[PDB]
């Protein structure tokens, strides 16, 4: 389950907000994404994040 | 930028800041309409700024400029960072300038050649601490076998690696896309890099002299 993967900001230097579902707290959070090599528990916005994560 | 020092306002002229509703990436300005930054920069509605130092309060020396056209590269991978390249069109020109543009260069910069490295990026390496104003950095250009020791079948042609193989100075995440400026000319681009400022592990780099031809002519026919 990608759903349960740690967030993943990766090698670029970008500073870009993302979205990631933790499963601890039961909720989308935010954090920083380089700009690539992107994961999957990676979302632009809450709403897909609950969408494809919520309740995992 | 870890390990760097407060450039000074308006010190450093041709830097500007991608802003997306708060800074996400660096970028240089290389014509009075055209900015220079990194493929993976790329974002819908971008709000160029100029005239920047503290980039949390206005200080009046500024010019928010929207983008009105993006051009990534063409080859552009997203998986090896090959090509890590993009344009952006301002909307309508900036006045130049505390606001000045940085010329393309004429020939690659050999090993050695000490570079100014800026941008509003993270400053601890282990940690997050987003500066207020501009930071700078000096930090020479390395071999093209060092930088292939670093990252191991990692670095085309179109890379450079640059820093301190003692680690603690480094680009780092909200400085992609800045300037790495040798002799006034604008030599590369923050791309990547693993961690920041580790040991062992430099920062690596657009290298801008493959793509000087490419750009005068994308320039001039948009
Ligand atoms: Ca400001």
């Amino acid at each position: 389950d990608f759903c349960l993967e740690p967030p993943y900001t990766g090698p670029c230097g970008a500073r870009i907000i993302r979205y990631f579902y933790n499963a601890k707290a039961g909720l989308c959070q935010t954090f920083v994404y380089g700009g690539c090599r992107a994961k999957r528990n990676n979302f632009k916005s809450a709403e897909d994040c609950l969408r494809t994560c919520g309740g995992a | 930028i870890v390990g760097g020092y407060t450039c000074g306002a308006n010190t450093v002229p041709y830097q500007v800041s991608l802003n997306s509703g708060y800074h996400f990436c660096g970028g240089s300005l290389i014509n009075s309409q055209w900015v220079v930054s990194a493929a993976h920069c790329y974002k819908s509605g971008i709000q160029v700024r100029l005239g920047e130092d503290n980039i949390n309060v206005v200080e009046g020396n500024e010019q928010f400029i929207s983008a009105s056209k993006s051009i990534v590269h063409p080859s552009y991978n997203s998986n090896t960072l090959n090509n890590d390249i993009m344009l952006i069109k301002l909307k309508s020109a900036a006045s130049l300038n505390r606001v000045a543009s940085i010329s393309l260069p004429t020939s690659c910069a050999s090993a050695g050649t000490q570079c100014l490295i800026s941008g509003w990026g993270n400053t601890k390496s282990s940690g997050t601490s987003y500066p207020d104003v501009l930071k700078c950095l000096k930090a020479p250009i390395l071999s093209d076998s060092s930088c292939k020791s670093a990252y191991p079948g990692q670095i085309t042609s179109n890379m450079f690696c640059a820093g301190y193989l003692e680690g603690g100075k480094d680009s780092c995440q909200g400085d992609s896309g800045g300037p790495v400026v040798c002799s006034g000319k604008l030599q590369g681009i923050v791309s990547w890099g693993s961690g920041c400022a580790q040991k062992n592990k430099p920062g690596v780099y657009t290298k801008v002299c493959n793509y000087v031809s490419w750009i005068k002519q994308t320039i001039a026919s948009n």
